[PDB]
């Protein structure tokens, strides 16, 4: 479904401190790193003056299913890596 | 009666296969007039593949066929009116719409056009499918066409944009037939892998799929009242009751082999084409086979060649115009002047042997 | 009896039988004109927001002629503003379009029942 | 051998996963832009 | 056509190349439908058991007798079930329907000079003295009877 | 020039249209030095075909001949059919009837190239794909004793990957290919599991040790 | 033959590269997707092993010796467990089968699991399938000695099949194991459901003359010849 | 006359895998649960060890025979028929096919 | 004579009744013009 898509799953300490952040989507941006297929970039930054563009990396249906955010592709909850994680489970 | 329900004290009391069948002598079938031949129309080429009525005001019927051309005519007097050509293969199915002037044909050459009626001249012509393509069905009240062919898909079409706009993937044959319905589910469809689907189109996934024919599901009809839809395999004709996919009813179709067509009436008349040439018209609500008919084919033709290829009822429902092998339009009229004496059909006898109820 | 349900779930013997043989006046109504109504509306709304994507999506000039910011994220703890970048015109817009075919793999959670009937199965050499 | 029928058609559920290119064909051109309706 | 050349190199070509019917290759998509349209006739009046196997073996027969008619040989298989006989000479008639009237179309082309490729020249002329001698051998027939 | 029937061509033939068929005379005068295609049909459909009728005359059959050189007067492949006969063996029992009323050297090596011929079916692809079938395996067998006998020496090189013809070649051995899991299944598969991997990684020891 | 594991990771792929290749010009041909997925036991991995089964499956599932070769597959492994989800699917997807009932049950019953294949005989016989079934099902009984659960089934079983070869079966049990009491009470049963479902014209009248027969003749036996003679004119009247 | 069909084919060899079972229980005798689950709907069976290994042990031997009965009718199915001349295996094969026919 | 038995009409029709410009659905032509 192209007109039916997820909202980005990015997480709280990528987005960081501020209330409002303005975030560009491009409907067909980069490929994914997992599985190099398309999909909606979004991109950031988290201050109005900072010198750090936030790219999203990964798809949402990659994200979803390892259970990540796209950015830093940390675990949603506990905020570690996934190698750390599947090796505390 | 009761005994059976104080000795063979069941946890149903429906589903034993007595009490299923003494509901059915319980029950007599409404009585329907006998068919008989009126006209036959000899005009093609090559074989009547397809049959379309004119939905408004009845003047016309057309007949795609095997000689590539449609072929227009008049419904009363069974003149010639015009010859529409512009496939290049065997014309498959054709649709005629009522909010249009529009025509809708199909063919094996891969092509779905459209016709512009006020002007008898291909406009509009549409682009996608992977093989040859079998049905048209016009969706009533969206502007959309479905179509479906070997490829498996059903393709639902934009008219004025002629994009195909939503692609269905569920089947694993080619299929055979497809119909458009107002409500969910909007598209029926038969294909050859015995299954029947209901689709939702918002989704473009199934709601129901209906495993009960074992061969390849050739022809489905949708009834004008009453909201259901009757598909037919090589032998068994059952009646689906939709927005739940429920079995309505099993026909009495035994030794009918290869059902080509059906086609359903107003009257609750279901009529089914056979390739053997013997078509049959059965009473929709209950099933009863009421009258087996035998064509004559022609003057001198094969013994395949009598057999029934497409049917469609006009919009009174009192003519039924069939299209065969034999390069032949019969029509057949339903006499006045029958009684329920002295024309009572096939009697009313349903039995175990056939597992069938 | 131990496990009497977890075998053959799926499948029952209503779904055998026909539901007129009980009944012939079984009434199946026709949809009333209100409940065709809301289902006209929701489809045309759905596929012309799909012809709207095929024809914006297309480089064709001509095309936009025939024609959900500030959402939640992190259970609203970040209000976020969506916004468009404005495309370079001689670029390629949408970057990540390729033409590459993708396999795609099969959804099947539950068995469809294939429901034919018991069995007029004498046959000699005939065929 | 080499020279064979087909035992099943191409589907077009293959088709349907692809990603799509967006070439434009001279048959697709906007033409015939209004419907016309029946009274 | 400049804009299909740049985004055929920046994307690749699709995959989805769904040829159309021509003058080219129209005989050969009537004979993909036509054994298509005999393959389900006769897988349906099957009672049961039929596999890839014999669905294959069944329609060399329709090949077989395609042959026996061009070359007006009675085509009588020994063993041969008379539903499916029934089938397959339904469907020889209806190429024979096909194959004759294209000779007729085609052949009031070349009168007219109106655009006939060399080919269908060589090939109006190897239908029509299959018709000839076919109306020839039926002539001596009438006479013999 | 018209050359004789020996019966060494005669035998060629009969195993020719065998094979060949009835309508492929050009296939039959190929195998059949000194003889026409045509010289084939009409020996075969004149004298040896087995379905012909080559034998005595039944007293109805000399009543039904004269009946019909009398009604069809010199018609002989006619009569022929209507006998169900050859037609030169009709006329010549015609010509006796009347009667009544009275007052290795070279062949063995034509033969021993029909005989390889007519056992060789294949063509120029098939015999081909078995010649590069052939020396891929001998490229194959020559590639792995190569890295045995530098095993010899100690020194391990592994064995190279075919290279990719194309842009997304699957490596099948790296990976599940498309990964069709069964179905989640009540029953609770979890010791039969962990037996298996245990079975599997015990067979990757062993194969690694004795070599299977 | 193969010396070490990296001639095996060699030999591996040439394979599963040539099988792959003619699955993938060839979806259907059946039988080669088995041999590839015999292939793949052969090599140990049954990951891989069940992948194929399943791949092929998805073209084809109505291939009875596909789903039998994939049951025995998981069977020959001692993964039962694996094989129970297995047959469930089987039966779940085509019920008419009779194979595939059939296979379920003779592996629990060479596990001795005796409320398995009595639960599984159940389910089936609910769904009405033929006389077969029910046939085999009065036969696991009498293996079982469960005399009052073998009687439970052709309660059952002439309410499924009504016809006389399944009410005289009945008889011939019952006689078999010679309790007069329980005899004519299937006697009594037998000849009054005809009485009283006469209407419905489902036995016919060489049928029904097997039940008065195999009536009398039995109590001809039981040394009372009024019973024997009484009956004969109650069926002629009842039915003249 | 006629073939055995798919049900009945489908009994005989029901029975006749019981007869060999009953004979394995009467050889056994010369000679000498369900739990569900409350985390997840999972089912447990407690088995023996013994009967899980007999059953794999016949599905392998019945294989076995029919393998070596099948190769034994190959043996006797190329040794056999030699009056027609042939190209190869196939040839004979296929013409034995033929004869069947007849 | 001919089959079928006199009930029913048999027609063979080679030729078109009408002109292939005649429209089959005749325009909805609602305002009257006088241009
Ligand atoms: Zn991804
Ligand atoms: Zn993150």
């Amino acid at each position: 479904d192209e007109i039916n898509e997820p909202p980005p799953n990015i997480c709280e300490q990528c987005l960081g401190d501020e209330a409002n952040i303005r975030m560009t989507k491009i409907p067909q941006g980069s490929e994914c790193k997992i599985c190099t297929l398309p999909f909606t970039l979004y991109h950031f930054k988290t201050s109005k003056r900072s010198n750090n563009i936030i790219k999203t990396l990964i798809c949402v249906r990659c994200a979803t299913q390892r259970n990540i955010c796209q950015c830093c592709m940390l675990d949603s909850r506990w905020h570690i890596p996934i190698q750390l994680r599947d090796h505390l489970i | 009666s009761a005994f059976v329900n104080k000795i063979f004290q069941p946890e149903v009391a429906e589903e034993l296969i007595v009490n299923r069948y003494e509901k059915l002598l319980s029950q007599r079938p409404e009585w329907h007039a006998p068919w008989k031949l009126s006209r036959v129309i000899n005009g093609h080429l090559g074989w009547v593949r397809c049959v379309a009525i004119d939905p408004v005001d009845n003047e016309w019927f057309i007949t795609g066929s095997n000689d590539t051309t449609m072929k227009v005519w008049d419904l009363a007097t069974g003149k010639l009116k015009t010859t529409l050509a512009g496939h290049v293969m065997t014309v498959r199915d054709v649709a005629v719409s009522d909010r249009h002037p529009y025509l809708f044909s199909v063919s094996e050459d891969k092509t779905v056009k459209c016709w512009d009626l006020e002007k008898n001249q291909i406009i509009r012509d549409y682009y996608g499918h992977l093989s040859g393509v079998r049905t048209v069905s016009i969706h009533p009240t969206l502007d959309l066409i479905a179509t479906a062919g070997r490829d498996s898909v059903i393709k639902l079409w934009d008219m004025r944009t002629r994009i195909p706009v939503i692609t269905l993937v569920g089947h694993k044959g080619p299929i055979n037939q497809v119909q458009c319905t107002p409500v969910d589910p909007q598209v029926v469809s038969s294909s050859t892998d015995a299954t029947v689907r209901l689709w939702d189109v918002v989704a473009g996934k199934t709601m129901k799929v209906l495993t009960h024919h074992k061969r390849s599901v050739r022809a489905t009809a949708l009834h004008p009242k009453e909201f259901s839809v009757a598909s037919a395999c090589t032998d068994d004709i059952r009646s689906w009751g939709l927005a739940e996919g429920s079995l309505l009813t099993n026909f009495e179709s035994e030794k009918t082999g290869i059902i080509n067509t059906l086609s359903i009436n107003q009257d609750d008349v279901l009529f089914a084409g056979g390739d053997n040439g013997v078509l049959s018209f059965y009473d929709y609500k209950s099933g009863h086979k009421y009258q087996s008919l035998a064509t004559r084919e022609m003057v001198g033709s094969l013994e395949g060649e009598r057999s029934v290829l497409c049917s469609t009822f006009d919009k009174t429902g009192l003519r039924l115009i069939t299209g065969e092998a034999d390069k032949s339009i019969k029509i057949w009229k339903q006499d006045e002047t029958a009684t329920k004496e002295s024309e009572p059909g096939l009697a009313w006898n349903p039995n175990l042997s056939a597992k069938r109820f | 009896a131990i496990l009497t349900d977890q075998i053959a779930k799926n499948v029952k013997l209503d779904d055998f039988i026909p539901k007129r043989q009980s009944n012939f006046e079984l009434s199946v109504p026709l949809p009333t004109k209100a409940e065709i109504q809301e289902c006209t509306a929701r489809t045309k709304s759905y596929i012309q927001r799909l012809v709207n994507a095929k024809l914006a999506n297309s480089n064709n000039r001509a095309s936009s002629r025939y024609v959900a910011p500030a959402n939640l994220l992190l259970n609203n703890s970040h209000h976020i503003e969506v916004v468009s970048k404005q495309m370079d015109p001689l670029l390629p817009r949408f970057v990540g379009k390729k033409a590459r075919k993708v396999v795609a793999p099969t959804e099947n959670d539950e068995v469809v029942p294939v429901l034919h009937m018991d069995g007029g199965e004498a046959d000699p050499n005939e065929w | 051998t080499s020279h064979r029928p087909q035992l099943e058609a191409r589907s077009g559920a293959k088709a349907a996963a692809y990603t799509p290119t967006g070439i434009e064909h001279a048959r697709l051109l906007p033409g015939h832009t209004t419907l016309k309706y029946r009274k | 056509y400049i804009g299909n050349l740049i985004t055929r190199q920046f994307e690749g070509r699709s995959n989805e190349i769904v040829k159309t019917t021509t003058k080219q290759r129209l005989d050969a998509y009537y004979d993909l439908e036509l054994r298509n349209s005999v393959m389900d006739d006769i897988l349906e009046m099957m009672p049961e058991s039929i596999r890839q196997k014999k669905a294959r073996t069944i329609l060399q027969h329709l090949s077989e007798a395609w042959r026996c008619w061009k070359a007006n040989i009675p085509w009588d298989v020994p063993g041969m079930p008379a539903p499916i006989k029934k089938i397959i000479e339904r469907y020889i008639k209806s190429k024979a329907d096909a194959w004759v009237s294209a000779a007729h179309y085609n052949r009031e082309r070349i009168k007219r000079g109106a655009h006939v490729e060399k080919t269908m020249v060589k090939k109006n002329l190897g239908r029509l003295t299959r018709l000839w001698i076919k109306n020839e051998q039926e002539r001596q027939r009438q006479i013999q009877k | 020039k018209g050359g004789v029937w020996t019966n060494v061509e005669d035998q060629i033939l009969k195993a020719a249209v065998q094979k060949y068929g009835t309508h492929q005379w050009s296939k039959v005068a190929s195998l059949l030095q000194k003889k026409t295609a045509r010289q084939s049909e009409l020996r075969w459909n004149e004298y040896l075909n087995p379905k012909l009728n080559f034998t005595e005359f039944s007293k109805e059959e000399d009543a039904q001949l004269l009946d019909l050189a009398r009604e069809l007067p010199n018609q002989w492949r006619t009569i022929a059919d209507m006998m169900a006969r050859p037609a030169q063996v009709c006329v010549e029992r015609y010509n006796r009837l009347l009667e009544s009323e009275d007052s290795e050297d070279e062949e063995k090596e034509m033969l021993a190239e029909a005989r390889a011929r007519l056992l060789n079916t294949q063509g120029k692809k098939a015999t081909r794909k078995i010649r590069e079938r052939m020396l891929e395996e001998s490229k194959r067998i020559a590639e792995l004793q190569k890295r045995r006998e530098l095993k010899q020496a100690g020194i391990n090189v592994a064995i190279k990957k075919p290279k990719k013809k194309y842009g997304t070649d699957i490596d099948y051995n790296e990976d599940i290919v498309y990964e069709q899991a069964p179905m989640p299944g009540i029953y609770d598969t979890s010791t039969e599991d962990r037996q298996i991997k245990k079975k599997f990684e015990q067979f990757e020891r062993k194969v690694n040790r004795k070599g299977l | 033959d193969i010396l070490d594991l990296e001639e095996l990771r060699e030999y591996q792929r040439r394979k599963r590269t040539e099988y792959e290749g003619y699955l993938k010009r060839n979806r259907l041909d059946m039988g080669q997707w088995i041999r590839y997925a015999q292939f793949e036991i052969e090599q140990h991995d049954m990951r891989r092993a069940r992948s194929i089964f399943e791949r092929a499956l998805l073209v084809d599932s109505s291939f009875i010796p596909l789903w039998i070769r994939y049951i025995d597959a998981e069977l020959k492994v001692k993964c039962i467990n694996h094989a129970r989800n297995l047959m469930n699917r089987a039966i779940s997807t085509l019920p008419r089968v009779d194979k595939l009932w059939y296979k379920y049950l003779i592996v629990e019953e060479s596990l001795n699991n005796v409320e398995i294949v009595r639960s599984l005989y159940t389910k089936w016989c609910s769904l009405e399938p033929g006389v077969n079934a029910w046939n085999s099902f009065v036969d696991f009984e009498i293996r079982q000695k469960n005399w009052n659960g073998v009687r439970e089934i052709y309660s059952k079983y002439v309410m499924a099949h009504p016809q006389m070869q399944t009410w005289l079966k009945w008889v011939r049990f019952e006689n078999r194991h010679g309790n007069t009491e329980f005899t004519r009470s299937v006697y009594s049963l037998a000849i009054d459901t005809v009485a009283n479902l006469q209407n419905l014209q489902i036995w016919s009248d060489m049928e029904v003359a097997k039940l008065v027969n195999s009536f009398a003749h039995w109590e001809a036996a039981q040394q009372e010849y009024e019973r024997s003679s009484a009956l004969y004119q109650i069926a002629i009247e009842k039915w003249p | 006359r006629g073939g055995i069909s798919y049900d009945q084919l489908a009994k005989l060899s029901y029975e006749k895998t019981l007869r060999n079972l009953a004979t394995q229980t009467q050889n056994s005798s010369k000679q000498d649960k369900v739990q569900k689950d409350t985390k997840t709907g999972k089912i447990t069976i407690a088995d023996d060890d013994k009967l899980v290994n007999k059953l794999a042990v016949s599905l392998q031997s019945e294989s076995k025979k029919r393998y070596e009965a099948r190769k034994r009718q190959m043996q006797n199915a190329k040794t056999l028929y030699g009056v027609e001349s042939f190209i190869n295996d196939k040839n004979k094969q296929f013409n034995e096919k033929l004869s069947r026919e007849s | 004579e001919h089959p079928y038995g006199k009930e029913v009409e048999v027609l063979m029709e080679t030729k078109n009744t009408q002109s292939p410009q005649t429209p089959l659905v005749e325009p909805v032509t609602e305002r009257t013009k006088l241009q």
